[PDB]
């Protein structure tokens, strides 16, 4: 068995995959979040 | 419909096709420091530059002959 979602990783791998997830998950401001309506690719 | 050829095309023009994660195998449940590089000095001076010599010589080890009875 891979159990790759059991492992205990380090720390400050912790907090930015955390911090990712809390900020998806937070309710937010329209002037930022304006951000992220952004640009697409061939332009 | 679903139109799924289709929103295949939408993703692909949108996000151009680099859309796959390369999964790796981790089994272990504690991560360990990754082993690396070490070096050795290299120094630009020495740390003092003149070897001290020989401290324990022969002639200095031997102090005396004993000249008593026993």
């Amino acid at each position: 068995r891979n159990l790759s979602r059991y492992v205990k990783w380090p720390e400050y791998v912790r907090v930015q995959r955390q911090k990712k997830i809390l900020s998806i998950r937070l309710k937010v401001p329209p002037t930022i979040a304006q951000f992220q309506y952004t640009l697409d690719r061939n332009t | 419909a679903p139109s799924a050829k289709a929103t295949a095309a939408k993703k692909a023009v949108v996000k151009g096709t680099n859309g796959k994660k390369a999964l790796k195998v981790r089994t272990s449940a504690t991560f360990r420091l990754p082993k690396t590089l070490k070096l050795a000095r290299a120094p630009k001076y020495a740390s003092k530059a003149v070897p001290h010599y020989n401290r324990l010589d022969s002639y200095k080890v031997i102090e005396q002959p004993i000249t008593s009875e026993t």
